[PDB]
């Protein structure tokens, strides 16, 4: 089986930058080399076939070159919608094989999160459970801190965080923190707050609600 | 246009078997070679194999020839993948592809196959009510295996949508939330519904999210 090697494995660049990715084949594959794009949570898409031929509807800023064992994929001017993992693939000998992929990340300016708090629904409380959700929307960079406060007292458990991949339009991240309590424990307290720390915030931001309101 | 839809995915016991189907439209299936590609979570793409139009040439990756059998039915325009004696290392999203020019010019959305001894559970959907810009969403709690797909107003609302990656709870069940930011002035006028789909348990829920 032909071994396909990609370099770099990962890279960060700014909107407007010229980006070049290399693909190396363990033996001569002539011009039978393709390039695929895989955007976060999406299926792969064909960009380039036969080393340099553009597939229909593919942006003109993409191009391919090379022959034999050494190939290059180029983005003439990086755009936010280019956040993805790029794969090279040989179509010379069976079995057809892929490169290990190149993850392309976007460097941008600091952006503060918009912070939102969600009390448990009246429907969930019927099943004797209470889930409180804190939302940090569209921030840059990824690094963010969230603290849960119940009646001004810090929570030392029963919370979980989830973070999205870089957005295809503004290169931002979004984060959710979910605090889970039984209805009994939930009804013991009044103030529910989530405190957020991020580079784009001059001081920590707190979003809160009173149980029942 | 060319359409490729994978089905038959979901939960499988270790050492068990499963059959995947790829239903097609927009082209004369009987004139094309057809292929399968897989991708384990957070990993790269792996070529499974291919099948020619009259089924006389069936090629595989040598390391995977024992675990897979590719076939097709030209009358039904359908591609098949027979999976045998499945291991944890076979947990992956399975993509149906169309060889052209070769290169693979069209790919389906893929179907996730989970290899585990655990059991299938349908989720519970709760609203995240909104209280210049407002945020609202849906909490999809306690399901197994992955995945759940979330859309808003049957795919009509896509801007400002963030569907978070699922988190595995202490119970062994997955949970996630899907959110959307909208104009605060539209909260009393426009209707917001989250469309939750958990194919492994065949659960379909349309939750109205009102302030």
């Amino acid at each position: 089986d032909i071994q396909m090697t990609q370099s770099p494995s990962s890279l960060s660049a700014s909107v407007g930058d010229r980006v070049t990715i290399t693909c190396r084949a363990s033996q001569d594959i002539n011009n039978y080399l393709n390039w695929y794009q895989q955007k976060p949570g999406k299926a792969p898409k064909l960009l380039i076939y036969y080393t340099s031929r553009l597939h229909s509807g593919v942006p003109s800023r993409f191009s391919g070159s090379g022959s034999g064992t050494d190939f290059t994929f180029t983005i003439s001017s990086l755009q936010p919608e280019d956040i993805a993992t790029y794969y090279c693939q040989q179509g010379s000998t069976l079995p057809f094989t892929f490169g290990q992929g190149t993850k392309l990340e976007i460097k941008r300016t600091v952006a503060a999160p918009s912070v939102f708090i969600f009390p448990p629904s009246d429907e969930q409380l019927k099943s004797g459970t209470a889930s409180v959700v804190c939302l940090l929307n569209n921030f840059y960079p990824r690094e963010a801190k969230v603290q849960w406060k119940v009646d001004n007292a810090l929570q030392s458990g029963n919370s979980q965080e989830s973070v999205t991949e870089q957005d295809s339009k503004d290169s931002t991240y979004s984060l959710s923190s979910t605090l889970t309590l039984s209805k009994a424990d939930y009804e013991k307290h009044k103030v529910y707050a989530c405190e957020v720390t991020h580079q784009g915030l001059s001081s920590p931001v707190t979003k809160s609600f009173n149980r029942g309101e | 246009e060319v359409q490729l839809v994978e089905s038959g995915g979901g939960l499988v016991q270790p050492g068990g078997s499963l059959r995947l189907s790829c239903a097609t439209s927009g082209f004369d299936f009987s004139r094309y070679w057809m292929s399968w590609v897989r991708q384990a979570p957070g990993k790269g793409l792996v070529w499974i194999g291919e099948v020619n139009p009259d089924s006389t040439s069936i090629n595989y990756t040598p390391s995977l020839k024992d675990q897979f059998t590719i076939s097709r039915d030209n009358a039904k325009n359908t591609l098949y993948l027979q999976m045998n004696s499945l291991r944890a290392e076979d947990t992956a999203v399975y993509y149906c592809t169309r060889p052209n020019y070769y290169a693979m010019d069209y790919w389906g959305q893929g179907t996730l196959v989970t290899v585990s001894s655990a059991s299938t559970k349908g989720p519970s959907v709760f609203p995240l009510a909104p209280s210049g810009t407002a945020a609202l969403g849906c909490l999809v709690k306690d399901y197994f295996p992955e995945p759940v797909t979330v859309s808003w107003n049957s795919g009509a609302l896509t801007s400002g949508v963030h569907t978070f990656p699922a988190v595995l709870q202490s119970s062994g069940l997955y949970s996630l939330s899907s959110v959307v930011t909208v104009p605060s002035s539209s909260l009393g006028t426009q209707t917001y519904i989250c469309n939750v789909n958990h194919k492994p348990s065949n659960t379909k829920v349309d939750k109205r999210v009102e302030p």
